[PDB]
DNA sequence: GCAGACACTACGAGTACATA
DNA sequence: TTTTTATGTACTCGTAGTGTCTGC
């Protein structure tokens, strides 16, 4: 019961939902999209989610696939102001005989220099809202302007309920152990998928990106587990050591952030910022931007991370 | 006029777009605009009141905040403190820095500066490009002519100066269509 | 349903009226504009097949140039329309109905309040000095006797009085005095020699030019005097 | 080594394919599109007679256009391509001949799978109705015996199955079957009279136009279907 | 004061000189440009009757094109100035005379180091092939007995040693050898038939542009050797 | 033929970013 | 409730201005 487009060969692009039914969208939205299915006509949809991947696109093409839709797809950084004069009109004015229900579904259509041109998208519903329906996909919704949110129906991705949550993070390892096994992927642990599943959530596109970069082999073992759950790059190690007041580990430690140092401070403020008592945030970002102001300054680089290692170690008080 | 006594009673965009009048759907697509939603204010206010906010998908300048905030005294040790250290901390940083810190008031006002004019920026512009010095040297101008009593002849002189985009230099909103008239005959 | 080069020509000034047209069977073709301040209608040489609107009426005509003049138009199967050339297919779409503006029906022109005439060499030569002088509005007067057509200016006579053009029709003989004020903007004539008919009843009118191919209703600005 | 009308016009042509051409000595000039979308070739009259790359041929053309029709071409002592006039002698830049994307070797088209025949007129018209019904795709294809090109507008119908225009080429003789779709983007040919040979091999496809003077190899696009 | 269409296009010309312009009494107009690279001068037909400094001749001129040719112009009661034509009226003010940047004295050029002649169609192909060319300096030098104008990229050259352009202006039948670099954005003629009259001495040197309307005085760039 | 249609260019509005 | 830095740079889009080619 698994979609599979035998002519893609990226593995997130060859196992894309063709209807609702088969999404991992949360119990209220897939109620909400398969109603409108039923309905048999798409209102004007606004499917937004900052986080990629959550569904957006799929849910469009699988509206416009359920209710046998006469989809128009449009590249919506494509959708400038002549677009709308031009093809959206024709597309509009022209006569469906078939009885297929037009939608014009206008993917990534977030950009802030389309402005001008959404506004006559806005007119352009007021005139044609009979002839055809117009479904937005977004990521930033601050970038499509006002008025088509009050006339599109809002619908917000990638926000479950933990309920919801769960439900979604159990139907994604279901949908990855069916992608594996149609992919000819042997799955050893079955705690791997779980916890690629885990750790991409909410977005199902790298999930299942980042099951086709582990599985080279075509075995998910321990080793893979151990891979995907514990993230290299992090400051774990920065940061216990700094809990331990660990002067070794962090004199050790200072020469390895040396190259990528402003990367560096602003992920560790970001990090520390939550596990600190208020006063002690104030102190830290203190610290935090005194050494990098001095950054240019300064002639050990390395010295002064070790400095700033110190400095945060001491003054912090963790809640 | 509409000859046609029944119609079907389109509104303006459908009229317009049905007749491909891209002047008349440009004019109705220009009716939406809405350009508000004060993004800095609830920011600032925030910072007054210690609630919760998020800024990642929202647009922070560190210099508008730093200066808004430094109208307060009560909260002006933070913003020293952002002052010298804060250039090299990112947005977000810089605003939970100024979240944490600021103690919570009621503080509300007018920015303290010179309160425009439009009558005396313009005059202190105009003697700044004219005699080529700064403006606190034109504003020194200002003052000895005005209390010289020269001030008229200098403007009669200089009245050349005032052109069409010389005043958006003066100021921003929609007003110098009234500044063109106003040194239109200084005599 | 082949389309000669006077229908063609009929119909790319009928485009000039309305963007599309909903041209149906028969030997009529009618449009008008989406605001209702103008219309038309004609009888064409050809005969009509098929029921059709077309939502692009400049660019239909065309492609219509774009193949021989013997091309055959029909409706495909699918409902769009056909032009069918020696090797070549054109299949040119058919709009939604409701996308056209057209009348349902021919208006019916009541008793014409007054009757005249105008020739092809004076309109000619007011839409020619309307262009050189940038006059967007006519008007006809009675004066001591005569009918006469006059040019204003609405962008810098916002009370219409200054006349910047003039010009005798004919000898016109009752008793109830009119000025009829016409905008520009809405002289689609094809020139020609026109019989101009004018009805008023109250704040409203219309002018109808009859020709010897198409007729052209015109409204007329509420701020009009009927006198009658 | 002057160039003439028609030489110039061919290279003109050829700079809407390559933005620079890597000319070589001989009566052959060949270009390739930087992305390898679409190639070409011309046995051209005018014989060169220097080894030189043009980094930007439009404007080379454009210098050639400023000076009169009977300036000669050569090498200057710099270099350079030194034009001479009957009294200015302009100097333009002869480029690396790596920062030209120009072809090594003439690529060798394989046994064409299906040869058919376009008329200048027919080319003309396709390009004309393209123009007009805002198509970008078209697709060769069988239907009832007879090679059919299918004019597709992409935009609005991604699917490719609404055709817009469908003009007939020639009666297929063959018993394959195949559907060649072609970017109308990477129909770059002068007009005239080309010889349509088409091959396909699993995913490898291609499309010639062998012109009267210029041969154009077109890039098939990757949804095309056959079975050859 | 009338301005006809030939000195209405001369003051457009030197507008892009000199963002205003003082208008003494005469037939006689000049102006110069804000730092003094370039200056110029013409007899114009027309005769100007008062004394008026125009700090913005763009906008003077763009008020001047809507109205009619045969406008009057002259000084208001209250010190402006009054553009009356029959139906307009149009009010501009007049700046004060030192506000505006003019040459205060028309510069008498002396004697020249060397006279040749630049035709109008030599002159726009020079003007067209800088602009294809990026060429922005020239530079006038003997060469082979002839005096020529040699065309250089000052920004890919620092040296001016590669030329792009060469164009021969006519036989040099004189004994020194000089080189006088041009700017090319201090030429700011308008086409036509020139009289190119260079003059040097010591480090000090110009070069003046004879027109049959309008005179050109370009000062040399900083490198320009020569030997008078 | 030449008004009309198409292509190239410059400018303004808007956005985003860095820096002080 | 609560006004809006200055300078420099880069990109995108929409439109008006200009130049050139041309088809029933
Ligand atoms: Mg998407």
């Amino acid at each position: 019961m698994i979609t599979v487009n035998e002519k893609e060969h990226i593995l997130e692009q060859k196992y894309r939902p063709s209807t609702i039914d088969e999404c991992i969208l949360p119990a209220f939205d897939k109620e909400t999209f398969k109603s409108i299915t039923s309905k048999g006509k798409i209102p004007h949809i606004i499917l937004h989610s900052p986080s990629p991947g959550t569904g957006k696109t799929t849910v469009a093409k699988a509206l416009c696939h359920d209710v046998n839709a006469d989809m128009m797809f449009v590249n919506g950084s494509d959708c400038k102001i002549d677009f709308v004069r031009g093809p959206l009109t024709n597309f509009a004015s022209a006569a469906s005989f078939d009885g297929r229900q037009k939608v014009i579904v206008i993917d990534e259509f977030d950009r802030s220099g389309l402005a001008e041109s959404q506004r006559h998208l806005r007119s352009f519903m007021e005139a044609y809202s009979s002839n055809c329906s117009i479904i937005i996909t977004a990521n930033n919704i601050d970038g499509i302007i006002k008025p088509l949110q009050s006339r599109c129906r809002v619908i917000t991705f990638g926000q479950p309920t933990d309920e919801d949550k769960i439900e979604m993070m159990k139907q994604m390892i279901r949908r990855l152990t069916e992608i594996c096994k149609h992919e000819g992927i042997a799955i050893a642990d079955m705690k791997v998928v779980a916890a690629l599943v885990k750790k991409n959530f909410p977005d199902f596109r790298k999930t299942i990106g980042e099951l086709d970069s582990y599985s080279s082999k075509g075995v998910l073992d321990a080793g893979i587990l151990s891979l995907v759950t514990n993230d290299r790059g992090a400051i774990d190690d920065v940061l216990e050591s700094l809990k331990n007041k660990d002067v070794k580990q962090l004199r050790a430690l200072a020469p390895k952030y040396a190259a990528d140092y402003s990367w560096f401070v602003g992920k560790l403020a970001e990090e520390i910022y939550s596990r600190v008592t208020p006063q002690s945030i104030i102190r830290m970002y203190e610290i935090v931007g005194e050494n990098n102001q001095y950054h240019g300054i300064a002639a050990n680089t390395e010295l002064h991370l070790a400095y700033l290692f110190i400095q945060l170690a001491c003054e912090m008080q963790w809640k | 006029m509409s000859l046609f006594k029944d119609d079907i009673q389109l509104n303006e965009h459908q009229v317009a777009w049905y007749s491909k009048d891209w002047t008349a759907v440009q004019s109705a697509a220009d009716s939406f605009k809405e350009k508000a939603e004060n993004e800095f204010f609830e920011i600032i206010g925030a910072i007054n009141n210690k609630t919760k906010c998020s800024i990642a998908q929202k647009d922070y300048s560190k210099f508008m905040v730093e200066n808004a905030l430094s109208q307060f005294p009560e909260c002006m040790p933070a913003v020293y403190a952002m002052n010298l250290i804060g250039s090299g901390l990112s947005d977000e940083a810089h605003f939970n820095y100024l979240m944490a810190a600021v103690p919570r008031g009621k503080r509300y006002g007018k920015w303290a500066k010179l309160v425009e004019d439009s009558t005396e920026v313009l005059i202190i512009k105009l003697l700044a490009k004219r005699y080529q010095v700064n403006t606190n040297d034109a504003i020194n101008y200002k003052s000895i002519l005005t209390k010289n009593g020269k001030l008229p002849l200098v403007l009669k002189e200089l009245k050349g100066l005032v052109t069409d985009d010389f005043l958006k230099e003066v100021t921003k909103n929609v007003k110098e269509q009234k500044q063109l008239k106003k040194l239109a005959l200084e005599w | 349903m082949k389309l000669s080069k006077d229908t063609t020509a009929l119909l790319k000034n009928f485009a000039t009226i309305n963007s599309g047209i909903m041209l149906k069977s028969g030997q009529f073709i009618m449009t008008r504009a989406v605001n209702g301040t103008t219309y038309a209608e004609a009888n064409i040489s050809d005969v009509i097949d098929f029921d059709v609107a077309i939502y692009d009426l400049n660019g239909f005509l065309g492609i219509l140039s774009l193949v021989n003049d013997d091309a055959e138009i029909s409706q495909s199967e699918d409902g769009n329309i056909k032009i069918a050339d020696a090797r070549s297919t054109i299949f040119w779409p058919a709009a939604d109905p409701s996308t056209v503006v057209a009348p349902n029906k021919p208006i019916p022109f009541p008793v014409a309040s007054a009757v005249t005439e105008i020739k092809a060499e004076d309109l000619q030569q007011l839409l020619r000095v309307s262009r050189g002088l940038q006059i967007d509005t006519i008007a006809i007067t009675v004066k001591e006797g005569k009918i006469v057509i006059n040019g204003f200016n609405k962008v810098e006579d916002s009370a219409l009085t200054r006349v910047k053009y003039s010009l005798t029709l004919g000898d016109y003989d009752g008793e109830n005095t009119f000025n009829f004020i016409i905008n520009m903007a809405n002289m689609k004539m094809q020139p020609g020699n026109y019989k101009l008919l004018l009805w008023a009843k109250g704040k409203q009118g219309a002018a109808k030019f009859e020709g010897e191919h198409a007729n052209y209703v015109v409204a007329l600005e509420a701020d009009s005097t009927h006198d009658f």
